[PDB]
């Protein structure tokens, strides 16, 4: 019954429900850019951070990140306890 | 926008067809030679006559969505401009540069 009601759409005079879906997205639309720097001093670091090989491993950091909280349990030894501190001291300083 | 280093509308046309065959099939050409397709192709509808390294997006865009669907032979196009302005929503006076 909702579907139904949301049929009454007859603007079908020439064109369907795609050419009113599709085509409207063209009339209100703008292109965003995408802030190129200056200065190539800094534009070396710049390429580096936008790369393949750079979202994957710090995209695989976060996943390594996770595993790591995913492992306190109840009543853990000192030493792993230790270890996860320290550990953890890692990933932050890797984020910073 | 991968050539296009800001918003200041028109964009330059020498690497049009290195752009388009980045795009997939159902939205650009095939997969063959853009030599027989795309090159005839491109000429083959109808643009807007600007500058010659003067060429908008909201033409090109446009011209890829009709050209997809419901495409239209020559001297009517003007009857696309008014199924716009009969079906369509508002223009805002934004459709004046897109019916050449």
């Amino acid at each position: 019954t909702f579907q139904e009601q949301g049929e009454k759409e007859y603007k079908n005079c020439e064109l369907d429900k795609n050419q009113r879906q599709c085509v409207e997205y063209a009339l209100k639309a703008r292109p965003l850019r995408r802030y190129i720097p200056k200065n190539p001093y800094q534009y070396k670091f710049w390429y580096v951070v936008n790369s393949s090989p750079f979202e994957y491993m710090m995209f695989v950091l976060i996943m390594l990140n996770t595993l790591c909280l995913a492992m306190q349990h109840y009543e853990q030894s000192k030493m792993f306890n230790d270890a996860m501190d320290i550990l953890n001291m890692v990933f932050t300083g890797v984020f910073t | 926008s991968e050539y296009d280093p800001e918003a200041k509308g028109r964009i330059k046309h020498l690497d049009v067809v290195t752009l388009l065959r980045r795009i997939q099939p159902p939205l650009g050409f095939g997969k063959l030679c853009p030599h027989r397709v795309a090159c005839k192709r491109l000429v083959a509808m109808n643009m807007p006559l600007n500058s010659d390294g003067t060429v908008m997006f909201n033409a090109t865009l446009f011209a890829l969505v009709r050209t997809a669907l419901k495409i239209k032979t020559e001297g009517n196009l003007e009857q696309a401009n008014e199924e716009l302005r009969a079906v369509i929503k508002k223009i805002w006076k934004k459709t004046s540069m897109k019916l050449l």
